[PDB]
């Protein structure tokens, strides 16, 4: 009978797998019925209308999300604003974050997982300006919906060309500049008085509330999850491809964690207190094996940290204070994840991408992290904050939660070595 | 072999030159869109319902008479807008043939 | 002095129909002189001027009454003090709300008041599916999801291709049920819940008294309405006989629902006598005919019910809010006859998927009123934005109120009666 | 060393007026031998970006100021302490408020700043009137009514683009006269307003913290693109000509008329009664910080009594600035005379009361008459190009008009004990 308990207990994830299975069966059914595909347009859309439901609702759910985690967040940052050495960790997570989501978006350029097959563009120059005068909205409520983006308009003056912006208030909901207004906002309640603590608890409150529905949302996910995996197979022709692509992803994601976790935090403690950084990976080779096998990022805390305070040497109270702090606070393999796969979608639909756009990417990756103690960073929700600040369709979030079940523990994992590298040297900073 | 579209002219102070956007919001305009040419140039025209500078919550070119678009948008964070303006062109070459 | 008891009692009331009386007369007057030179539009829109106004400080005041009212009532309302019991009186109040509207579809089809002598229908429903889930919450406040064909020309022949450009509007689907999950989840989240919860029924209060303070100012924007629409008209007979049509349709409606569905609801669980049960109570009905508040009369209501027949106290006060708070049918068919009587009169045309649109909005947009009076006019004006219908006769179908609002509130009560009363014979079993 | 004491003390004025003097300084350094005027539109909006982002920080940050504080000082406000009194201060503070932007548009249309050598009236007062009643909040945040010809010219509304002040500060008022009659059970809504309203004015704090280079920026920019500084120059000298004269006049006539029209007791001795709050006022524009030492130099100099005092002066400390009514409508008038755009009589009245009622909604910041000039620009529709101008000259005009606040309050306070005498 333990059977049908664990069915029963594990009923999210069952579900998910049985709709994306019978997802790509489906797809691959009505794709073989007949010659070919024949269906119109307007079947098309009839097809996809689920997927279309699901992200509505996922949009709908990341206005308040973005608006009152980040508060909530930026408001609660008293623990490392007490303490020299709280500065210094979140200092060192910051960094740490920025270069990981810049490998990321690097590698992931350069092996180019999509691809594999004139409308003008902006410049290099005024998409910087249209990204710095989008961290500041011109209005508070009219951010909630539209972005600002130079329009250029051209004139022909007897034959010689003339290229002028414009710069009207596109329309599309920014996430940049609420992300800036919220951290500035709950900077600013940090900094009153105990007025402070009773509005941060409405926040607080409302972002609960929030995650509520979140998890209503993905309870209702499998059938819209299998509606967009149907479309998207029935859509893209040469399904090989497609799934040679996902493969491809999947590769450099791996690559990706690989790298960072292996070349860039060893250089970080080769940096930072100068000495070896393999005694202190083959002391700590035990909590890594159980974050790669449990794939949670709160259960191994107790045991990595008692870990690292018996093999080797630590003050135990700066361990003490970073690791429950810093457990979901870093998201390295997050932001690799998250880097890696706006880079992914948006060269799947062959949108090519600015810097302003790259540097809008890094900066909300990062910034996800401080807002992450009331989100679940780490999954496609982030994704979905990145692709709503960039622009592009989400049609391909179903396509990347079908390879997150594989490429979730590496995340973890680098996660995990990351805090423990980071709480490494800044103890051996503070012994002196 | 279409029209060859006089109004997306401008007139600047005497001397008339042809102008036109790059990107203009769907709630700009209707339902009647003219496809004309300029020196072998393909571009779309439409009436301007934005003249007051705005509707349905979309900002519009003020003061200008006929719109006058390019066939494909603009990929500066013109969010999805383009990415229909891809699929209408794609089924349109479809279905000319 | 003895006449001054009478006078306060029922001052607005007064108030309103002689308003209502003086504007009639007003337009007459207008009427009666060589009107052709003030029959300008623009000599309209002056007369029309502080009717404008006070229709413009209702829709202003939709979004707060609606959304805050519906969060604390769902966060208040769900956990009651009974069981699975609970789900079947609310899946009977939706049902009832379903099919009085469906009724009332019905009805102002057959009459047709609106006598004076598009869309495909799977879009349609696809443009509702997604009006339910709104994109977003803050867009939604001002603007709706909507799809529209074009003409885009290619050298030659006619091609049609939707792009839904989202027209501005209001939809109340969307930010109905928003506000109702969020209720659910503040409820299941726990105090902190319960702080959101009174802070949402602070500003519900909030919005109740400037609603109050508004309804003061009504009369004389109703009888500047009603004389502007009078004298606009070519003949004045020839609209008289509309308003006629109209509230004999909606009055028909109504005492059809409530005197033929209940009474069929029971159909043969007759072991509570239904015309009996029912002249059990009447003090009840009386009162919400006399006045016109669903809220006024709860007390009243809950205790006549509770000391007249047999009912619970534990299942009466779980049932008897949700009745004045969630369960405006007569406020949905009268909406809902009122929407299909202006689309008739502005001869635009009607199909399967627009009218099973107007039907969902309309039994969807009534729980989101109040028991204010005149708090029909306000989501009817919401729906027949959003319905993509001009606001032309507004001003008539709000001058007639003071019969057809007392005949929804005296539906309502009778609805919630025999609601608790089905509760409490199912509870017995 | 004690001049950097004096120095810490006030840093902001001698940064933002070292910023005004180095955009000057570079901004003539760079027409100079830098290329000249031969810099493309583009190149200037690149010059001048710093100065947009301070123009769109203080857009952004308006709409929750105004909102919360209104809310928060009418629920706080309590009428019913002196009965029948109430009223006369608000319509005592209503009448001034009309005379001195009356009183600011006629000096400017007469004397002309800047004046280098279309809608009906019926039509912008009807859309005036129904601006204040506003169809939906969340849309009369970032829209406003305006009515359009298309068809004998037929009128149709539109919701043009542009921040709806007056309907935003009105229901403000009504929403916090509302709470307050609510009762105990209100106390939550109004703390957390109170609370938003605190968090906001310490981000006005940062946010002019920030403001120096970004007024350096523009005025830099400003200066560059005009090929005559000349023109400029001397347009900005009639400007701060025009303005001070206006509330110079206003509050050494307007005030001490009505004065001694009600009372005749001597309006002048009771400002000679009243010196160092005005250099208070004159040295930090703060009209909140002048508050405690006013109410000490009002109390020990006349009988104004402290029940009056204290109905009267916190409220006519904030939505009492008939000084910010002038700047406003002066700035808003020589902006328009800039551009060379005839005035008619409709957007004359127009622009009056929104000013009027802007100034009633903005905020007791030491810095307080610039976004309230953009929204009010905004709104009546006017290119926002010239704002540079005033926001390089803000100080003296800024000290001058906290000055005309707080002794208008002043004579309130005054005026309102004399009646209570009776």
């Amino acid at each position: 009978d333990q059977v049908r308990r664990f069915l029963r207990r594990n009923l999210l994830v069952l579900l998910t797998v049985s709709g994306v299975l019978a997802g790509v069966a489906l797809g691959l059914g009505v794709r073989g019925a007949g010659g070919g595909l024949a269906l119109s347009r307007a079947q098309l859309t009839y097809f996809a209308f689920p997927g279309e439901l699901l992200l509505r609702l996922l949009r709908m759910i990341i206005l308040p999300l973005v608006v009152c985690s980040l508060i909530g967040g930026a408001a609660s940052l008293d623990p490392g604003a007490l303490g020299r050495l709280g500065a210094w960790a979140l200092l060192f997570f910051l960094v740490t974050t920025l270069l990981a989501s810049a490998l990321g978006v690097g590698l992931a350029l350069a092996l180019q997982p999509g691809a594999a097959s004139n409308a003008p563009s902006k410049e290099v120059l005024d998409s910087f300006l249209d990204l710095a005068r989008n961290i500041f909205p011109s209005n508070l409520v009219s951010a909630a919906f539209r972005s600002y983006s130079t329009t250029y308009e051209e004139r022909t003056i007897t034959g010689t060309r003339v290229k002028v912006p414009v710069g009207q208030e596109v329309e599309g909901m920014n996430i940049l500049g609420l992300v800036v207004f919220a951290i500035v906002f709950g900077v600013a309640l940090r900094k009153l008085g105990p007025e402070g603590e009773e509005l941060i608890r409405f926040f607080n409150s409302f972002n609960e509330a929030t995650m509520v529905l979140v998890s209503w949302i993905m309870w209702y996910a499998p059938v819209g999850i299998m509606f967009l995996v149907a479309s998207k197979i029935v859509e893209m022709e040469d399904v090989v491809l497609l799934f040679t692509s996902l493969g491809k992803y999947i590769f450099c994601c791996i690559l990706g964690h690989a790298i960072h976790g292996l070349i860039v935090l060893p250089l970080i403690y080769f940096a930072f207190t100068r000495k070896n950084p393999y005694r202190f990976l083959l002391g700590l080779l035990t909590p890594l094996a159980t974050a790669f096998g449990t794939s949670s990022s709160s259960a191994t805390l107790p045991l990595m940290m008692k870990c690292v305070e018996e093999n080797n040497g630590v003050d135990k109270r700066i361990s003490r204070f970073i690791l429950p702090i810093g457990a979901t606070v870093n998201m390295d393999g997050a932001a690799i994840f998250q880097c890696v796969a706006a880079v992914f979608i948006a060269q799947l639909n062959n949108v090519p991408l600015n810097f302003g756009q790259i540097i809008t990417i890094l900066v909300t990756a990062t910034a996800s992290s401080v807002g992450a103690a009331g989100i679940p960073a780490g999954g496609v929700l982030t994704l979905a904050i990145i692709l709503e600040a960039i622009g592009l369709p989400t049609h391909d979030l179903s396509l990347i939660l079908a390879v997150d079940w594989l490429v979730d523990r590496t995340t973890t994992v680098v996660n995990v070595e990351g805090d423990a590298l980071g709480a490494g040297i800044l103890q051996h900073l503070n012994d002196k | 072999a279409p029209p060859s579209c006089r109004e997306c002219y401008q007139s600047l102070h005497m001397q008339q030159y042809f102008t036109y956007h790059t990107h203009i919001e769907r709630s700009c305009y209707g339902n009647l869109i003219e496809e004309c040419v300029e020196s072998g140039k393909s571009y779309y025209k439409v009436k301007n319902l934005g003249v007051c500078g705005s509707r349905n919550g979309a900002i519009c070119p003020r003061g200008k008479q006929w719109l006058c678009f390019t066939k494909i948008g603009q990929w500066g964070v013109n969010t999805q807008v383009l990415e229909d303006i891809k699929r209408e062109q794609i089924i349109a070459k479809a279905k000319a043939s």
